[PDB]
């Protein structure tokens, strides 16, 4: 479908971190109940041809056009061993489904009411900050995103459940065509979800860093206030690297 | 033998272009740090560096573009004169040397074109072939369908790509990887021609990479301004007077040209480069850079005088002087375009220039750039000499053919005349509020 | 005896290939062919091409001198990384750069070399791409552009622990890679930093590396020759 | 598989202590629960093709590409008498296994969860400080390393069990190819375990020294504080030899 | 070319950055005198070759 | 001032772009041949003849 010009352009527009002399992998929890983050939430349920990010993801999974992988605690492996079987994802999470009337582009029949488009209220974003060798500038690259369903815990209480890992390269072509609105004060649909992620318009706090002990923030931060403090400290570390790269603002001469 | 002296090259002479100023190399933070918060548009900023270049002092005027149109008209008329169908006078098409050596067939511009009163019947027919007369109003005007410019451009950057090396072994320097004979590199190029029926056929050829001709693009572009924009841009307005007289009145000669599309601007730049090369003598080995549309990074850097503290092409944050005079031609009030004195584009250089010496970088007419439009393009461009270049395929979706527009125009609010605001337009669309100026990379040390 | 036949013409396409999404083809067309760039450092030169140039320089020098019987001279060569770092810091362990002070600018605010001082700001020192040689002050030894401009090849093979594996006297880690060797074994040390490097990489102690067959728009080189002195 | 050039270069990079006029053997304990030491720990369990040092050692022993010897108390003897039999090492340490589906590079079948790659949180490093006769400089050479399992002592309490001795020459070729990251603040995998050991980036305390009585520190230091004090004293002795070698910083003239 | 005298120097830096995650490595060495090009090789000098 | 065969021999090393018609030295023809004697390897004790 894509022309040769378009393929060349897209291949030219990708981020390569192959020879980066500095890298840092960061896991961020992006909460959809915050402004500048609800871009991936609107609409909570499909409105005609308008779907949010999870509606698109589920629709692509109902086809055979997107491969997702189990959310394993501690590590991610996007190999065929951990590839998720769609049939054994719905009954696992209590999603009522019916046999499909077409085997093409629909593995099962799921009603919009059954799809947890509005229940998924957070995402896990795996970012990689890198330092470009040739250009000598810092950039961020999205690796994968994990939707978090926030239903009601049995017997009471709430419970957040990660669903699966979507490598960003797999979903990028599909979300580069969906035009969305980035604000409530301006409802023009002038951007895309791909632009939303590439421009880094989401705001989340750090929940994990690639460290030598494979430790998450929760393992050594008991209270939410401490989690916020640790996230702020890590963000200060990243900004400190960025600032220490350059010297034009040092007027101690 | 001996010591290690240098093998110096013969010094070259750099012809400073007429009507241009020199913009020095420097750095600037493109974009705005703070957002409006009522336009609902997040603020995006990026620091970049650019090299020195020549930039037109003002936007291209009606007379400057009429020069291009008249050159096209004269070339087509001469080609028809030395043609069996219309004329036959071979003196208009040189095909041999004085010594009789066959040479490339080319026009002989030395001999003047026959005057309408002094020209014979065949010459009159050849001249009239490029004109159209309204059967009702009996007005003779250049036929837009006949005003087509042909030109070719070599893709130097694409030819230099490692993936595009003409030898497979030279496409990968990693010695661990073997060269596969079955590997073919698909390349796309633009070609255009005129069929026997006289229609222009343009297409994008996609084929395996085999020769240097894979990097040559050919275009035949109708270059007559789209004067109907005035009518089409503004419904329920009495704007047909400008559609009739803006590009055709001597009083509007020094006003910026409008109704010019991105492709027509590129054709004009190619013609300007060809003209300049034709009118100069160059020492052996001399290489010159052609006239081109500016990149949006170059345009923003030049408009703000290479200073990140400027939001407009002037030092002050206000839109007026101390005496209350506006610093550009735009729409300052509500339904009030004339608060600055002008309703439609004004004569170029009607306000004060930049610290760089540039005029009308804010207001008057918005200006084409060579950058393809992307919502995240400031992040996708490079740090040095940033550029986002796309040569759209003819069968590409229309959405992929948008180009960045900079500056704001006579009909824009103060927000859009800010040097950081980006607009866009389709490459085949001409507007009554979009013009352009050209740049030229300068060889400076 | 090792015989080589090396294509020695500079790779002018490096400018295009190093910087995607930039207007750098002008340098691919003019940098090595314009008389105005004659005194600028040569870039796009590979390690093997630099070795061939040094061999040609040695042959040229020998061809034009009359030597008394028995006189054996040393050939031109790329410096070792230890030699390069010793020369750049003026043989003083208290220097981090090829100058005495720890700052990067003089008292009048002028930068001491051609690198990338600011973020997206290459021209803060007055030059975006490499500048003409000798545009800044020299070392105490009298060397120019030991920091910035173009990073420089050395004859030392690159190892993450190479300082520990070299000798105390005239340190050198020399490797002649085989043609069928894995590509990872063909990396050579690079020193000095270039016009596109942050202040960290123009430090005389920072080590970079590049594959021996790769030319870059920011890597040049200079020659050394062992001197018979008493 | 190596080329003659590579063989010659490698044999040129080996440390020889043949005619050293001075030698000293030190047994250090490196704790993997310390930053700058977890380089040998990450990842605690294999993440795809990424393995920590003990995972690599166990995999090599599952083949017949590495010979390891029993850890005896008092002395080390790397002879065929003390060669460890992989069969009589899994049961002795409670590692469940199944018959291998192949006999090539697989003596048995051990699951990743069964392999104690996260329980091994300490190493015994046997170093030899030596004075080079021709060059007159001090250097450190690695002789062997012993993984220490830090499982749970039966009936309560903790128990550390040394597993076996791995001569460094045996493992050097295998760990010179795997890339790792040396920091939690920079996740670039620009180094190898061989570089980690050769550059002496590990930080351990002296637990034993070669002495005429064959005494370990644990036999005359009753408390951890005293053991740390003795380790500090021995490190001071080593640094004192190194410093007394040279006279270039003695301005008493 | 200029002459560089024989001498000794401690290659490397003693203190690291702690944000680049690269440990400091230093080693003192000695080198003999040698001639070194005053500037790096220019375009014309390579054009001679 | 040369002859036909001289012109052929001279042009043998040049390459002209068929599109833009620029005549530049052919990189595939600018090849330098040279030998180096490994004195250090010849002086090795293990490499005695
Ligand atoms: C004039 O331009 C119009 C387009 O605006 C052409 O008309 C088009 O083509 C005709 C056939 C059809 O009716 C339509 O398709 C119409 O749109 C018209 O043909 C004329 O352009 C053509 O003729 C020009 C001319 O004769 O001057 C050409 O100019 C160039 O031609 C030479 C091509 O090699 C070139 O000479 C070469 O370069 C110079 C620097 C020197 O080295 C010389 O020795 C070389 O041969 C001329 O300098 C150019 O001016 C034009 O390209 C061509 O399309
Ligand atoms: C764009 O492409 C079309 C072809 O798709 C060109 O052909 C036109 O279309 C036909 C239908 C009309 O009758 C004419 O108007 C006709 O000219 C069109 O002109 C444009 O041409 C441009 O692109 C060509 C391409 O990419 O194919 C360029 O290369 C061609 O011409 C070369 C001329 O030397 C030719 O090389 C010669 O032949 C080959 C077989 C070989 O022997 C070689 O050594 C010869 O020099 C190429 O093979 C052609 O591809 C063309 O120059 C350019 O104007
Ligand atoms: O002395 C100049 C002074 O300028 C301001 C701050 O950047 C200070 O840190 C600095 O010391
Ligand atoms: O008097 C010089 C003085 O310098 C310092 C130390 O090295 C002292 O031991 C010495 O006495
Ligand atoms: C909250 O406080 C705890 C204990 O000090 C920390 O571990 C955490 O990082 C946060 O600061
Ligand atoms: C702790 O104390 C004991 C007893 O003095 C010592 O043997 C040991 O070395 C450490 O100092
Ligand atoms: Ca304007
Ligand atoms: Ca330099």
């Amino acid at each position: 479908t894509l022309s040769n010009r378009a393929q060349e352009f897209n291949r030219r527009l990708t981020q390569k971190t192959d020879n980066a002399p500095w890298r840092r992998v960061v896991y961020r929890r992006v909460d959809l109940m915050e402004e500048s983050n609800a871009v991936l939430y609107y609409p909570p349920r499909p409105i005609g041809d308008r779907k949010n990010l999870f509606s698109t993801i589920f629709g692509l999974i109902n086809s055979n056009s997107l491969d997702v992988y189990e959310y394993l605690d501690g590590f991610e492996a996007f190999t065929d061993q951990y590839k998720i079987k769609f049939q054994e994802f719905l009954d696992r999470f209590g999603i009522y489904y019916q046999p499909s009337t077409n085997k093409n582009a629909e593995l099962f029949k799921v009603a919009d009411s059954d799809i947890p488009s509005a229940e998924v209220k957070a995402y896990y974003v795996k970012e990689e900050w890198y330092f470009t060798p040739t250009n000598s500038d810092v950039d961020i690259k999205i690796q994968a995103i994990c939707p978090i369903m926030t239903g009601q815990d049995e017997f009471g209480e709430v419970r957040n459940q990660p669903l699966f890992w979507i490598p960003y390269e797999n979903i990028r072509p599909y979300i580069a065509r969906e035009r969305v609105m980035l604000s409530s004060l301006n409802n023009t649909r002038n951007s895309t979800i791909d632009d939303f992620f590439r421009l880094n318009l989401y705001k989340g706090d750090i929940v994990k860093t690639e460290n030598l002990h494979n430790r998450a923030l929760a393992e050594y931060c008991p209270t939410p206030d401490s989690m916020k403090m640790e996230s702020k400290r890590i963000d200060k570390e990243l900004q400190g690297f960025r600032d220490g790269l350059f010297v034009t603002q040092d007027t101690t001469w | 033998g001996g010591e290690l002296t240098g093998a110096k090259l013969s010094s070259w002479n750099e012809p400073s272009p007429f009507g241009m100023i020199q913009v020095p190399r420097g750095s600037i933070v493109l974009g705005n740090k703070e957002a409006d918060s009522l336009w609902g548009i997040p603020a995006e900023s990026r620091p970049i560096s650019v090299d020195a270049f020549w930039m037109d002092r003002t936007e291209i005027t009606n007379a400057q573009y009429r020069q291009f149109v008249y050159y096209v008209r004269d070339s087509i008329i001469r080609e028809r004169l030395a043609d069996p169908a219309y004329g036959g006078n071979e003196e208009y098409k040189i095909t041999e040397n004085k010594f009789g050596e066959p040479v490339t067939p080319h026009l002989d511009w030395s001999k003047p074109i026959p005057s309408e009163k002094r020209a014979t019947e065949e010459e009159i027919a050849a001249i009239n072939s490029v004109y159209y007369t309204n059967p009702v109003t009996h007005d003779r005007k250049l036929n837009p369908d006949q005003m087509v410019y042909r030109y070719e451009v070599y893709d130097y950057r694409s030819a230099a790509l490692r993936e595009h090396q003409l030898k497979a072994a030279k496409r990968n320097l990693n010695t661990d990887i073997k060269v596969d004979p079955n590997a073919v590199v698909m390349i796309s190029k633009d070609t255009a021609f005129v069929d026997e029926s006289g229609n222009i056929i343009s297409e994008t050829i996609t084929r395996p990479l085999s020769s240097e001709y894979d990097f040559l693009n050919t275009y035949i572009v109708p270059i007559y301004p789209d004067e109907t924009c005035w009518v089409n841009d503004f419904p329920n307005a009495r704007t047909e007077i400008y559609t009739r007289m803006y590009f055709n009145h001597p009083g509007y000669d020094d006003y910026p040209v409008v109704g010019i599309s991105w492709e027509q601007a590129q054709a004009f730049c190619a013609w300007r480069s060809e003209f300049f090369r034709k009118g100069i003598r160059l020492p052996e080995g001399q290489i010159m850079d052609d006239f081109r549309l500016p990149t949006e990074a170059e345009w923003e850097y030049a408009a703000r005088m290479g200073d990140s503290n400027n939001k407009y092409p002037w030092s002050t944050e206000d839109l007026r002087t101390g005496r209350g005079c506006f610093l550009g031609n735009f729409k300052p009030g509500e339904g009030d375009y004339t608060a600055d004195g002008h309703l439609i584009p004004s004569r170029v250089s009607s306000f004060s220039p930049n610290d760089f010496g540039l005029y009308d970088m804010a207001g008057n007419v918005a200006e084409w750039t060579s950058t393809a439009f992307s919502e995240s393009g400031l992040k996708q461009m490079s740090d040095i000499n940033p550029e986002l270049e796309y040569k759209a395929a003819l069968t590409d979706p229309y959405i992929l053919k948008q180009k960045v527009v900079r500056g704001g125009s006579w009909k824009d609010v103060a927000r859009f005349i800010r040097s950081a605001t980006r607009s866009h337009e389709y490459q085949n669309v001409g507007r009554s509020y979009i013009g352009f100026r050209c740049v030229r990379t300068s060889i400076a040390f």
